[PDB]
């Protein structure tokens, strides 16, 4: 009977930055997905490889809530199979992900005037990420052939550029507060149903 | 008929001393063997201590023993119960109550044991100051409901009454919740109907007499 | 010093027969008493010593004393009966009471009727955001209240005040009382409780907007 605590996902006051972004396991509880597509709130509804009518009605053994926060123009790579500084450094989609992508803007609420750069991305990295691969690293990353010992200098940078948020900026550099499900299906009997199964 | 009416209990801070006082009126008090028990908020009765026919036969109770005495005047018809070394676990209402059955106290057997007429709530508070409430509106929004909200007041007895109590069907007052600040939390509500929300006015008098507060407040819709 | 036993919690409709075994503890006490204790009230000895009930009792009640176990029979139950149940011996000085038996007349189901109440803008100056919903006229009283804000339960956020059960219809009231500040008032936006009674089939949410 207990539902699943969708309403700890997305309407949380804070969220996480996207190079550190959060994940709340999700099992033993009843899917209400209906109130996910029954809104006009959400701006990016994309799910991958599950039905568009059958939502209510699947069954997964588990579902992961990643939610983290980027701007406007960077929902674009939150999608399986794409490049991109978030689709490398950040977040990493597999190519066989199964789950439903959630995005809405949230430029009122994550913007203030001044200022507010409490959130960051990675911006540099030696290597793509794989996927679900949660990365928090904090070395000084080196870009050309000349050696960094950890000087923030003309090619060593801090991997981590911070986000300005401000309420008079274009659209493509909103806070947009990113939620992604992903349905786990395992050798295994299902712990979140729908409620017409 | 037979009265055992009560006064003397308040509010004191641990460690001090407050005497009670029970009266007697009606029956022969020099005859009866008199008892003291108490019980705390919420929990059951628990006894505390037992006096003679004045034939110098105490006999407290454990946990009490050497911090409280029992005396009796009988040529006053009055009983008391004197307090001190106040453990705060005595935070309780006493009742005082009439005694015939017992061995070595009382002379004879003559009626039965404990007719209560109790009262005189006795709170033996912390530190904390006895605070006075904060009366907030409950308004509606559209039977309808409609309430008052007492809250942030540390003793407990306190009363409500809506429009001069001339109103009294419908109306539910609730027992008090405790916070997690030490302090008390109310709330008296009654549902009149739609047909009446801009007709008659509706005010809740809420009455607290050991802090000597007393609110009228009204409540308007939103 | 004994610990005297009773069974509680007892439900039964108008008119009915019921009865209370205290059962006491090492050296078998004779002749106990019975009293009764309304809400607010000093109790009243209902019972003499194990039988023989006094005057002024309405002689629908008695009681059997046989050394180590005792009843309390109620014949006739009445709707201006509800109280709670008190059994006390007295052999040795240091007298003992029961556990109290809560009394609860069987009336036909209520469904409750559940209304909300937002904090006052005068609270808000206090700092302090009261979130008050309301559950009344209902007779069963196993009843459940889960504050839902913004969707999410707040655990440990709420006191809820039952009534004593009602003299005239026989239904339960009870008061839940959610307490915010004004920081975490301000960033949510939609305030409901759940409600979930024996005499109802989905659940009841009765929101509201800031
Ligand atoms: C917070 O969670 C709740 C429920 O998951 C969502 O609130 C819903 O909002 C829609 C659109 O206004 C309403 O039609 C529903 O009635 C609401 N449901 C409840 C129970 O409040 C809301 O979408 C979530 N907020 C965010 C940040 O997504």
């Amino acid at each position: 009977t207990n539902l699943c605590p969708f309403g700890e996902v997305f309407n949380a006051t804070r969220f996480a930055s996207v190079y550190a972004w959060n994940r709340k396991r999700i099992s033993n509880c009843v899917a209400d997905y209906s109130v996910l597509y029954n809104s006009a709130s959400f701006s990016t509804f994309k799910c991958y490889g599950v039905s568009p009518t059958k939502l209510n009605d699947l069954c997964f053994t588990n579902v992961y809530a990643d939610s983290f926060v980027i701007r406007g123009d960077e929902v674009r790579q939150i999608a399986p199979g794409q490049t991109g500084k978030i689709a490398d450094y950040n977040y990493k989609l597999p190519d066989d992900f199964t789950g439903c992508v959630i995005a809405w803007n949230s430029n009122n609420l994550d913007s203030k005037v001044g200022g507010n750069y409490n959130y960051l991305y990675r911006l540099f990295r030696k290597s793509n990420l794989k996927p679900f691969e949660r990365d928090i690293s904090t070395e000084i990353y080196q870009a050309g052939s000349t050696p960094c010992n950890g000087v923030e200098g003309f090619n060593c940078y801090f991997p981590l550029q911070s986000y300005g948020f401000q309420p008079t900026n274009g659209v493509g550099y909103q806070p947009y507060r990113v939620v992604v499900l992903s349905f786990e299906l395992l050798h295994a009997p299902a712990t979140v149903c729908g409620p017409g199964s | 008929e037979v009265q055992l009416v009560e006064s003397g209990g308040g509010v004191v801070q641990p460690g001090r001393s407050l005497r009670l006082s029970c009266a007697a009126s009606g029956f022969t008090f020099s005859s009866y063997a008199m008892h003291w028990v108490r019980q705390a908020p919420g929990k059951g009765l628990e006894w505390v201590a037992v006096l003679s026919y004045d034939g110098s036969n105490k006999y407290n109770a454990d946990s009490v023993k050497g911090r409280f005495t029992i005396s009796r005047d009988n040529s006053k018809n009055t009983l008391y119960l004197q307090m001190n070394s106040l453990r705060v676990e005595d935070t309780a209402m006493y009742y005082c109550a009439r005694d015939g059955v017992s061995v070595t106290m009382v002379r004879g057997v003559i009626g039965p044991l404990c007719d209560y007429w109790g009262q005189g709530t006795l709170v033996t508070v912390s530190s904390a100051s006895t605070k006075g409430p904060s009366v907030f509106p409950l308004a509606p929004s559209s039977t309808a409901a409609l309430g008052c909200l007492v809250k942030d007041y540390f003793p407990e007895p306190v009363t409500v009454s809506w429009n001069s109590g001339a109103l009294t069907s419908g109306v539910h007052t609730f027992p008090a919740v405790l916070q997690s600040s030490g302090l008390y939390s109310l709330s008296s509500v009654v549902t009149v109907p739609s047909s009446s929300l801009g007709t008659q006015t509706y005010i809740c008098n809420v009455n607290h007499k050991p802090s000597n507060t007393k609110v009228d407040k009204r409540v308007e819709p939103k | 010093i004994q610990m005297t036993q009773s069974p509680s919690s007892l439900s039964a409709s108008v008119g009915d027969r019921v009865t209370i075994t205290c059962q006491t503890s090492q050296d078998i006490s004779n002749y106990l008493n019975w009293y009764q204790q309304k809400p607010g009230k000093a109790p009243k000895l209902l019972i003499y010593d194990a039988s023989n009930l006094e005057t002024g009792v309405p002689s629908r009640f008695s009681g059997s004393g046989s050394g180590t176990d005792f009843t309390f029979t109620i014949s006739s139950l009445q709707p201006e009966d509800i109280a709670t149940y008190y059994c006390q011996q007295y052999d040795n000085l240091p007298l003992t009471f029961g556990g109290g038996t809560k009394v609860d007349i069987k009336r036909t189901v209520a469904a409750p009727s559940v209304f909300i109440f937002p904090p006052s803008d005068e609270q808000l100056k206090s700092g302090t955001a009261s979130v008050v919903c309301l559950l009344n006229n209902f007779y069963p009283r196993e009843a459940k209240v889960q504050w839902k804000v913004d969707n999410a339960l707040q655990s440990g956020n709420s006191q809820e005040s039952v009534t004593e059960q009602d003299s005239k219809d026989s239904t339960y009231s009870l008061s839940s009382t959610l307490t915010l500040s004004k920081a975490d008032y301000e960033k949510h936006k939609v305030y409901a409780c759940e409600v979930t009674h024996q005499g109802l089939s989905s659940p009841v949410t009765k929101s509201f907007n800031r």
